[PDB]
């Protein structure tokens, strides 16, 4: 064995220039993809608040155009899916990650479209869901395209190809290159056996990408927190605390989404029909909520600042946790088009800021701040259900940029999926490619 | 909340000599802080974390304790080090300091150098009559002063201060008044002042008559 | 270097109300908290309260309702402290101080000179300077030792020099003592029989307080 790694030690790193190129060539695709379809989901967005001004004295009738405008695009993303491409509900970072174990295809023909439209659907109608679970999903499938239609052979490129696709994905909808690679290297990549994927390459198309959104989106972050206090060492413990509640909730989080992915398949029993129905009706309640209380509906990153800046009520704080709780598992329980990321930083970061809440009347010889936990909780649910806790911590770090806090949001993340584990909770992406895989034989 | 109790409230010692402050805590404090304070200036933090010296502060100074008891500790003392230190808490909330101990130089004993003063002109022009009486340079501080009109004693209308310890010479000092009315005054012809230290048992006298 | 510079303090009636300042100068004066803490005549220091760079923390020691007010102003870089319905328990020294810590455990770290307050029903009384010249039979050594008995002023401060300050050497003053609400101090000067009265010794008073400036020569008595 030794001569031959003296060989393969000499070789390392040594990615064909055609990989290289076509790799910048699917990362600028995402990005392009990616800004459009963020900025699809903002004009219809936009449009519905103007019909809620043409409607502005009604309060009855205003509640209906609420319900109607969502209950529509809702419905239209639904109906995409499941009539030409059921694959591309939900997340699909789980089917992006079973064309990586190559036992799922990545029907690109399909998929692209139906992600896109079926997405801008239920995204533009407020309902709460990631633009995550769209962009990665569909930059794997232009990985895809761009390998067929260029017809190039080999395994290093499929799965590099492929993983730089949806690198460049997550990292185009979070303005987070770091982000991107660390998520395919963590947690994409086929992750029981050894891989060809040249990391080089997907950071190739991540930069393209990160350039692409950069050129459409200067000015503004997608949150602004400020820069906050930092943490002393005899505070350390508190965060610790608050991971090992994030660590016994993550897994009872997973619980839910499972059982009401169940629960939800129940209603329609499978039916095209009244599916479509059910998510008019769940996204019209999200249309409806967005005007009666909009810290209930939508993707979340909104209330993240107001959130940090100490100026909710815990009163109000508990108030949206429940709610959004409850607004997150039917929007993505029930298999609309969308991601489970960007609501699961918005979850963390309330909970995380009501922690801070408590202890900071519980102990003012530390001097805390509330907001600082709530940056250690943002990451948190990442790291309790998804089990990427190095994904969320430099995902929120990239967005929050508030290095001084990198211990303690290390600390809470590793109590997560610490006690995650020990508590018998399961990584939530490859806890559903088990199940579509479980069906996808036990009909045999 | 939390009592600190400074151990020695006042102390001397000698230059190039080992002092020990002490900080007893009604509960239980971590991580105590001690501050330096001599008069005419700000607190000075000088040891914080029951253990850390600042950046300036000499390696002389020390701390150390537990729980309960902390203390600071200068090994070789110099004359500089005179001051008060103010030991303080915030372990616990809110935050409380202890009472300081001042610490002083220690010297050779010194006699008084006695000096009194009949009242001025100008005061007795408006009818009072002050007689000043300068009782300087002298350790250690303990003094007393008495006063004879006409070779009697008597006390009321009597009012003394001391200096704290002088820089220079690591003297003390101390004024004594006697103030009468103009017209108390010019009934008598002597006023003594009598100084009785340690350094004898035979006080000084110093004194004038008016004639 | 780091500056922290408190006004504000005076003489105030009883029941009266004051508010002091302090000014932070070499350093940013936002990111810090900054607090207050008094020392009274002769006795050890108390924390009043404190304040968090945002002003969304106040924090006050055990102590009433609208007892002390702490606020600042990061726009001006200062710091701010009412004390309402004054009693004589708030005569003090107040120092202004910059928190931080080193393992979490919070400390006083930079403090400010000070100001006094003093409250007191008395009223604002100039100074009568007297000299203090060595009797008509002195006698005469080496060293003389003069005076000036600087008699019945308020407030506290005053302050002696002796030929403006350039007679340091050999010069005493003492702690000014207080009686039927007026106050009474005196300065020593011991210089050499070769210097008066050949040459003129001089004390120099200032009370502020009462605008006044007096400069009382020694001149030798009889
Ligand atoms: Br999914």
């Amino acid at each position: 064995r030794r001569r031959q790694l003296i060989r393969q030690l000499l070789e390392r790193d040594k990615t064909p220039l055609a990989i290289l190129f076509m790799a910048a060539v699917v990362g600028t695709l995402v990005g392009l993809a990616a800004v459009a379809f963020d900025k699809g989901v903002a004009w219809l967005q936009n449009q519905r608040m103007g019909a809620l001004v043409h409607t502005a004295d009604n309060y009855p009738l205003l509640l209906t155009v609420a319900f109607l405008c969502s209950a529509v695009l809702a419905m239209f993303g639904y109906f995409l899916v499941r009539k030409y491409a059921p694959e591309a509900g939900g997340s699909g970072i789980p089917e992006i990650e079973g064309a990586l174990e190559d036992q799922r295809p990545v029907r690109w023909w399909r998929v692209l479209p139906v992600k896109f439209f079926g997405g801008l659907g239920t995204l533009g109608g407020g309902m709460v869901l990631g633009r995550d679970g769209p962009t990665v999903q569909i930059g794997g499938n232009i990985g895809r395209m761009v390998l067929d239609i260029f017809r190039l052979k080999g395994d290093e490129a499929r799965h590099t190809l492929l993983a730089t696709g949806a690198a460049a994905g997550l990292a185009a909808a979070f303005n987070a290159p770091l982000a991107g690679i660390l998520f395919i290297i963590e947690e994409m990549r086929p992750q029981f056996r050894y891989t060809l994927i040249s990391i080089k390459a997907v950071f190739i198309g991540v930069i393209m990408s990160t350039i692409m959104y950069r050129i459409f989106n200067h000015e503004v972050a997608l949150i602004d927190v400020g820069k906050l206090s930092d943490a002393p060492l005899n505070t350390l413990w508190l965060y610790l605390i608050l991971g090992i509640i994030f660590g016994i909730f993550g897994p009872i989080f997973n619980k839910w989404v499972l059982g009401m992915q169940d629960l939800l398949h129940r209603v329609h029993g499978g039916n095209i029909t009244k599916w479509v129905l059910m998510g008019g009706a769940i996204g019209g309640l999200c249309g409806l909520l967005g005007f009666v209380a909009p810290a209930t509906s939508g993707g979340g990153f909104n209330l993240i600042p107001i959130a940090t800046a100490g100026n909710f009520s815990m009163g109000m704080l508990v108030f949206i946790f429940v709610a959004r709780v409850i607004t997150t598992l039917l929007c993505f329980s029930s298999g609309a088009p969308g991601g489970i990321f960007a609501p699961m930083l918005a979850l963390g970061t309330v909970l995380g800021t009501a922690f801070g809440m408590v202890a900071v009347e519980l102990f003012p010889q530390y001097h805390l701040e509330a907001g600082t936990f709530a940056i250690a909780g943002m990451g948190a649910l990442l790291a309790a259900s998804i089990r990427a806790p190095l994904t969320g911590i430099i995902l929120v770090l990239e967005m929050t940029d508030n290095y001084q806090l990198i211990l303690p949001m290390i600390i809470t993340g590793l109590g997560a999926t610490l006690l995650a584990q020990f508590t018998g909770g399961k990584p939530l992406y490859s806890a559903i490619l088990a199940r579509t895989l479980a069906k996808q034989e036990a009909e045999q | 909340d939390i009592v600190l109790t400074q151990s020695p409230a006042i102390m001397s010692a000698a230059p190039g000599d080992k002092v020990t402050m002490t900080c007893s805590a009604s509960s239980s404090v971590s991580y105590i802080h001690w501050y330096q304070q001599k008069s005419g200036t700000s607190p000075k933090r000088w040891i914080y974390d029951t253990s850390k010296l600042t950046s300036g502060v000499p390696v002389r100074f020390s701390g150390s304790g537990s729980g309960t008891s902390y203390s600071l500790t200068i090994n070789t003392m110099e004359a500089e080090d005179a001051a008060t230190y103010y030991c303080q808490q915030w372990s616990s909330h809110p935050q409380t300091f202890g009472g300081g101990t001042k610490l002083e130089i220690l010297r050779a004993d010194a006699a008084p150098t006695v000096s009194i003063f009949p009242p001025s002109s100008e005061q007795l022009t408006s009818g009072g009559a002050s007689v000043v009486c300068f009782l300087n340079n002298f350790y250690p501080k303990d003094i007393n002063v008495k006063w004879k009109i006409d070779g009697s004693e008597r006390q009321n209308g009597v009012l003394n201060s001391w200096t704290d310890q002088d820089s220079k010479d690591s003297t003390y000092s101390m004024s004594s008044t006697l103030t009468l009315t103009k017209d108390e005054y010019e009934r008598h012809n002597s006023y003594t002042c009598e100084a009785t230290h340690k350094t004898s048992t035979s006080p000084i006298v110093k004194s004038f008559n008016r004639a | 270097e780091v500056r922290l510079l408190e006004s504000g303090g005076g003489l105030v009636q009883p029941g009266g109300s004051l508010k002091l300042s302090c000014a932070a100068s070499g350093f940013d004066y936002s990111r810090y908290w900054m607090s207050w803490v008094r020392q009274a005549p002769g006795k050890g220091l108390k924390w009043i309260g404190e304040i968090n760079p945002v002003s969304s923390t106040i924090n006050y020691t055990p102590s009433l309702k609208d007892k002390f007010i702490i606020s600042r102003d990061n726009a001006k870089d200062t710091l701010y402290l009412q004390i309402s319905k004054v009693r004589s328990e708030d005569t003090a020294l107040y120092y202004c101080a910059r928190l931080y810590y080193g393992y979490g455990y919070w400390y006083f770290d930079v403090w400010g000179a000070g100001t006094t307050v003093t409250v007191s029903s008395a009223k604002t009384t100039p100074p009568s300077v007297y000299p203090l010249a060595p009797g008509s039979a002195a006698a005469a050594a080496s060293m003389v030792t003069l005076g000036c008995l600087v008699k019945g002023y308020f407030p506290e401060p005053v302050t002696v020099t002796w030929n403006s300050g350039s007679l340091a050497a050999g010069v005493h003053t003492f702690p000014a003592v207080l009686q039927a609400a007026l106050y009474t101090l005196s300065s020593s000067v011991t210089v050499p029989s070769s210097s008066w009265p050949s040459e003129t010794v001089t004390c120099n008073v200032a009370h502020p307080a009462s605008s006044t400036k007096v400069d009382k020569k020694i001149v030798p008595r009889a």
